[PDB]
């Protein structure tokens, strides 16, 4: 839910397990996701014990009609989002994890895996990009409703 | 004994209770991110010679 | 009745405001693509030099 | 491009509503279209609602938000530049140097 | 405003005209203008660049530097005393009055920030104006004046979207 | 006879293909050149005076005598006319004799008297030798040297403020001592303008230079590095691990008085630092840096006043005079007022009660000022990353290992 | 462990509360500055190692 809000895009996955002893095929596209360090070990241990299904969504004819008519008034809610403080704890949690990821990437360069810094850079990029998008909506609101005067 | 969350103002003879709590969790995470980025950039620059 | 124009004078000041914001996005979005594609193209040139 | 499209459509909807109300105002003032004390009175009440939040506390808070995202963006750009510097040095130590 | 343009013009004349050594009235203007911007590092190195021949022939130049010594030592009463000592019309005199006004603004802005409570005589000496004139001016401004102790209590006084798009364009690529 | 042919061979390469033969023509020149070159310079400005004039003038300065009788001033004006509107295009290939000409002009002006105008002309040559984001050309040192002798640092700053990448060589044309001189003289320029941040940076970059033998430029830059670090920072800034071994082996114990100065500075005692300054006064005056050590004494007093902010809020002027060791509240008020004006301390003066009130709250970080500051700092990091992208791309194009 | 300020005029010991935001911003901005200086330094180090600029022994 946290990433859904922060990214402005639904973060959902559908999965099915393999029976004990059964080996998966060559297939496994694996769309990249930032996994926090406290979870990455367990993720890696069990990632090949299941597979991901192709997810799609649907709505009814009435849902279609109602959602267009809902939009005729729901537009107001898009210009009053306030996403930066709704789930503020997520970005802080990610930064808290990012710092330990950067500690590990520093330890990798120290003496002597496959480029932890680039992974950490993509994570910090994603988190920052989401934060700037939040500010973009805030500035847009400031431009529309505050910079008008008498 | 940490039963009462606050402090005493002995001069004005009052008890200033602990209330001022905001989003301090972000600034601590940004603080550790800053420290780790400092040590990392030093270690990255250390590579060349 | 006479000063009614002032209401429109602010409404238009809001309209123009929207008309700026809208165009701003249209431009910024375009720039966000203009950079992306360019970078991709540049990457495709760097990647073509790996064969040499 | 995909993140500001919902805002662009919302602003377009607002701009349409604003234009329709503005055209009603001009039609009433110019004449021919029936004059209404009550509707134009509400349009006057709507005009006086702008700008929304011009208080100093809101300015401090808005700039607090902006500086927080700003500082975060600066630390993020630092991380990316730290990585670009690492790539460059890793390649430089191979081509221009013998490790 | 226009003094900065005359400074740049004098800075060009400093190297274009010589010849080895530049013109003495231009040296005088350059020195006094270097005092006007408070750039004492430029003024000290300009004075030491002057040959002893112009230093002896043009004593008025030494009279301009005598102000600089006081600016370097930060002795305000001495600055106001040294300003009102020499006369060099059209060349140095029209900018010395601008230096006097600038030193007055600098001293007033310093006292307004650095002091809570200051002796009226010290403040008058800091601004150059007499005690009565200074106390009158600050009471008209809004500073808390106190008699007997003779204390003055001073009162301390796309555009955005394009940048953000560039930041995201940087991070995302 | 031969001098009448070479000019005709310059016009043959003019507006054509390669000019490597012209580089060979300047390389050979004529060895035992005659005065006739001056006459050949009368009818030489056909296209843009060409590269021939560079060879002529370079030889004129290579003479080791005259260089153009007591009328050398005419030659100087000719050199000016060669740099100003003449300039050139293929200077990139003729860099050796060009930098050599600038070095000889600099050495001649240093050996003579006042080198003021020499700066004004040199900046143009530099402007035409560098590319766009500026390159570290040898002439950059000469300019500094000239403006360090003819006390005028003001027009030399635009070439010093840029943190230029890649040293311009092209057909040799570069020596380590020119790099060392540029950063040492540049460091002295920034020290003279009291810009201790860039000064410390420049001295640090002058020390980092790889070396097998110890040079006096490195010793003096190291001494001035310690002094500036004691002024700017509370202690001596650690030099990088990639600094030359000769620095820690030879330079460090040679400038022992400076580390002894830092050792006394660390005790936060002004009277003892005063005793040590009086002890090695002859050594400090011998290095010609007496003044920076007085600034170290004043910065120690400033450091002692700065340390009061961490413990006190409202402190008496007499208590400050007793703790910092200034003798009298008058000197304490002077020091505090100077420190507030220079933006070194965040305090206020109460004359009535004779108190100093420390605030220590410059900003709350809600101004747009910080927004513009962060935007500018981020743009500096973005500039740095784009430069690193260009360097990385340039390396990716080059052959594998 | 004492995080206080002494008010020697009125002889009162006031407890010091660290402004979280300002301290975080201050040290982050200073880290960015130190990072930029280290980057300029290594940029010049890359340039000297590329052009082989070094002091010869004899």
């Amino acid at each position: 839910p946290t990433r859904t809000i922060s990214a402005g895009k639904v973060n959902l996955g559908a999965f099915r397990t393999y029976p004990k002893g059964y080996k998966p095929p060559d297939e496994g596209p694996s769309e990249y996701q930032t996994i926090p360090l406290n979870k990455i070990e367990d993720f890696g241990v069990h990632c090949k014990q299941y597979y991901a299904l192709e997810v799609s969504y649907f709505k009814s004819s009435l849902d279609r009609k109602l959602l267009e008519l809902l939009w005729n008034k729901y537009w107001v809610n898009t210009l009053s989002s306030s996403s930066l403080l709704t789930n503020a704890d997520y970005t802080t949690g990610q930064v808290f994890d990012l710092s330990e990821k950067l500690e590990q990437s520093e330890a990798q360069l120290g003496r002597g895996s496959e480029d932890k810094l680039a992974k950490a850079t993509r994570d910090s990029c994603k988190t920052t990009i989401e934060a700037i998008h939040g500010l973009m909506s805030q500035v847009i609101k400031d431009k529309l409703f505050n910079q008008i005067n008498i | 004994d940490n039963t009462i969350h606050g402090r005493i103002d002995q001069v004005n003879q009052l008890l200033e209770l602990d209330h001022q709590k905001r989003g301090g969790a972000r600034y601590t995470a940004l603080d550790k991110w800053t420290n780790q980025l400092n040590s990392l950039n030093q270690a990255v620059v250390s590579k060349l010679a | 009745r006479q000063d009614l124009s002032a209401i429109a004078r602010t409404l238009q000041e809001w309209c123009v405001g929207c008309e700026v914001v809208l165009s701003g996005i249209e431009e910024q979005v375009s720039r966000a693509n203009q950079h992306k594609e360019q970078q991709l193209g540049l990457k495709q040139q760097i990647e073509s030099e790996v064969a040499n | 491009a995909e993140h500001l499209i919902a805002q662009h459509s919302a602003i377009k909807m607002l701009h349409s509503r604003v234009k329709l109300i503005l055209e009603y105002v001009k039609a009433s003032e110019a004449g021919e279209v029936p004059f209404n004390h009550e509707i134009l009175r509400e349009a006057y009440a709507l005009c006086h609602c702008l700008p929304v939040l011009s208080t100093d506390k809101f300015k401090t808070d808005f700039y607090d938000q902006c500086n927080d995202v700003g500082l975060m963006a600066y630390l993020g750009t630092i991380t990316k530049t730290c990585n670009t510097m690492n790539q460059f040095v890793n390649k430089f130590n191979v081509l221009y140097d013998r490790q | 405003f226009s003094f900065k343009k005359l400074l740049d013009q004098c800075e060009n004349q400093e190297l274009e005209a010589p010849g080895g050594i530049a013109t003495p009235p231009v040296y005088g203007q350059l020195l006094a203008l270097y005092l006007l911007h408070n750039d004492m590092n430029n003024a000290r190195y300009l004075w030491k660049r002057i040959p002893p021949a112009i230093k002896s022939a043009n004593s008025e130049l030494g009279g301009i530097w005598s102000v600089g010594q006081r600016i370097w030592q930060r002795d305000f009463p001495g600055i106001y005393t040294t300003i009102n000592a020499h006369q060099w019309s059209e060349t140095v005199q029209p900018i010395m009055e601008a230096l006097r006004d600038a030193t007055r603004r600098r001293a007033f802005a310093l006292v307004s920030q650095a002091y809570t409570s200051i002796i009226a005589d010290d403040f008058a000496a800091f601004v150059g104006l007499p005690v009565e004139e200074a106390v009158k001016g600050i009471l008209e401004q809004g500073w808390q004046a106190d008699s007997t102790t003779r204390m003055v209590l001073p009162r301390k006084p796309e555009q955005q979207l394009a940048r953000l798009t560039d930041y995201v364009a940087f991070l995302e690529n | 006879s031969a001098l009448e042919q070479f000019v005709n061979s310059v016009r043959q390469l003019s507006a054509q293909g390669q000019m490597t033969q012209l580089c060979e023509l300047i390389n050979k020149s004529g060895e035992l050149l005659a005065k006739n070159l001056s006459h050949l310079d009368t009818v030489l400005g056909a296209l843009d005076v060409q590269e021939h004039s560079l060879g002529v003038l370079a030889v004129l300065f290579v003479k080791f005598s005259m260089p153009s009788v007591p009328d050398f001033e005419t030659l100087f004006s000719q050199v000016q006319l060669f740099i100003s509107t003449c300039n050139g295009e293929h200077i990139r290939y003729a860099t050796d004799t060009f930098a050599g000409l600038c070095h000889q002009l600099t050495n001649a002006l240093v050996e003579r008297k006042q080198p003021l105008r020499g700066i004004g002309i040199l900046k143009q040559a530099i402007d035409k030798m560098q590319m766009n984001t500026n390159q570290l050309t040898s002439i950059h040192a000469d300019l500094c040297q000239l403006c360090l002798l003819a006390k005028c640092f003001k027009p030399a700053l635009p070439y010093l403020d840029v943190d230029m990448m890649d040293i311009c060589k092209e057909n040799g044309a570069y020596d380590a001592k020119h790099f060392l001189c540029y950063y040492y003289y540049g460091g002295m320029i920034y020290t003279g303008l009291k810009n201790f941040e860039r000064a410390l940076y420049f001295y640090e970059q002058a020390i980092t230079t790889p070396a097998m033998a110890v040079s006096h430029i490195m010793l003096e830059s190291y001494k001035k590095y310690i002094l500036v670090s004691l002024i700017l920072l509370g202690k001596v800034q650690q030099l990088p691990k990639y600094t030359s071994q000769i620095v820690g082996r030879f330079i460090k114990p040679l400038s022992n008085a400076y580390h002894e100065l830092a050792q006394v500075y660390s005790t936060n005692n002004p009277s003892e630092l005063r005793n040590l300054v009086n002890k090695h006064s002859e050594t400090f005056t011998r290095d010609n840096n007496m003044g920076l050590v007085k600034q170290c004494l004043s910065s120690l007093y400033k450091k002692n006043i700065q340390r009061l902010t961490k413990t006190f809020l409202t402190l008496s002027l007499q208590d400050m005079a007793s703790r910092v060791q200034l003798s009298g509240p008058q000197e304490a008020e002077k020091y505090v007022l100077h420190m507030i004006e220079d933006g070194e301390i965040f305090a206020s003066i109460n004359q009535k009660d004779g108190m100093v009130s420390f605030h220590d709250n410059p900003e709350k970080y809600n101004n747009p000022a910080m927004l513009h500051n962060i935007d500018q700092e981020m743009l500096k990091c973005i500039e740095l990353d784009e430069r690193l992208k260009a360097m990385d791309q340039e390396i990716t194009v080059n052959p594998q290992f | 462990l004492i995080s206080a300020r002494v008010d020697s005029h009125s002889k009162i010991l006031y407890a010091r509360d660290v402004d979280q935001r300002s301290t975080t911003f201050e040290k982050s901005l200073l880290m960015g500055k130190e990072f930029q200086r280290r980057a300029k330094a290594m940029m010049l180090r890359a340039a000297v190692l590329r052009n082989q600029i070094h002091v010869k022994s004899p």
